[PDB]
């Protein structure tokens, strides 16, 4: 796929996430990571992954709480560099 | 969890966080340590800060609980960095759910030592100090409280990256029992 897909936590700590992606079939320049409560409790927050990964570590997390993840993907490959279709999920921790 | 071999890359990423969190544990116990030395050298001559009694009462089991949890953490650490499959893990949470007395004889005692604490930093002059900058006090107190609870979360998302065939599975599921009966018992 052109994009990123198939967004899951595969793995958790009371306060911490492992999310995993299919990567895509570009050479991905720059992954942003998103996430906040889904609630608006706390701001949402970003960080950097290298483009050269298809997974990323959530930590300083709320336990027992709603969030929304979302992931951004910037290619030179991609007509305006970030991917047409950002990929959430949302997960209680 | 199915494909054993995903299994033991989730298993290593929880233990990393434990190693993590453990840090961060360690350096919020050294945080209430610190301040022990002068208030304890202070106790002893005729200007105290706080009576012998009052640092007992307030930092009681700190100490021990920083060496269980260093003890749990230097243990852990060598084996997170020589990851396999044959790499076992058990026995280290094994030998801290047997030091859970530790843990009973702090949460018995917290609610004394929260007092004992607030009273002096909203009256005494150099410990409400002392408890403005550790690198607050009674949130530090705390943390053992909150922590303990949450063990039988994280022995339980540890189990789920744990089969069982590998012998690692009997002790932590029997650590997660012992935890669980603590946390009862409280």
């Amino acid at each position: 796929s052109s994009v990123p897909t198939k967004l899951e936590v595969v793995a958790a700590t009371p306060t911490s996430l492992l999310i995993s992606w299919d990567a895509p079939a570009v050479t991905v320049d720059l992954y942003v990571i998103t996430y906040g409560e889904t609630g608006g409790n706390s701001p949402v927050q970003e960080f950097e992954v290298p483009g050269s990964k298809s997974t990323a570590t959530i930590s300083g997390l709320k336990p027992g709480v709603d969030y929304t993840i979302t992931v951004y993907a910037g290619s030179y490959a991609y007509e305006y560099y970030w991917g047409p279709s950002p990929i959430s999920i949302n997960y209680r921790t | 969890e199915l494909d054993l071999e995903k299994g033991l890359e989730m298993r290593k990423w929880v233990l990393s966080g434990i190693l993590a969190s453990e840090e961060t544990y360690l350096s919020h116990l050294e945080a209430l340590l610190l301040p022990m030395k002068p208030l304890k050298a202070a106790a002893t001559t005729s200007q105290p800060v706080l009576t012998s009694q009052q640092i007992e009462t307030i930092f009681f089991k700190v100490p021990e609980l920083y060496e269980i949890h260093k003890e749990f953490y230097d243990g852990l650490f060598p084996r997170v960095q020589q990851w396999s499959h044959q790499q076992r893990v058990g026995d280290l949470f094994q030998k801290l759910a047997s030091q859970l007395g530790v843990y009973r004889a702090f949460v018995d005692n917290y609610g004394v030592a929260m007092e004992m604490a607030e009273k002096c930093c909203q009256a005494n002059a150099q410990f409400a100090e002392i408890s403005e900058n550790l690198r607050s006090l009674e949130t530090l107190l705390y943390k053992p409280v909150d922590r303990v609870t949450r063990s039988t979360l994280v022995l339980h998302d540890l189990l789920k990256h744990t089969p069982a065939s590998h012998p690692d599975h009997p002790l932590l599921q029997d650590a997660l029992r012992i935890s669980q009966n603590f946390l009862s018992s409280i």
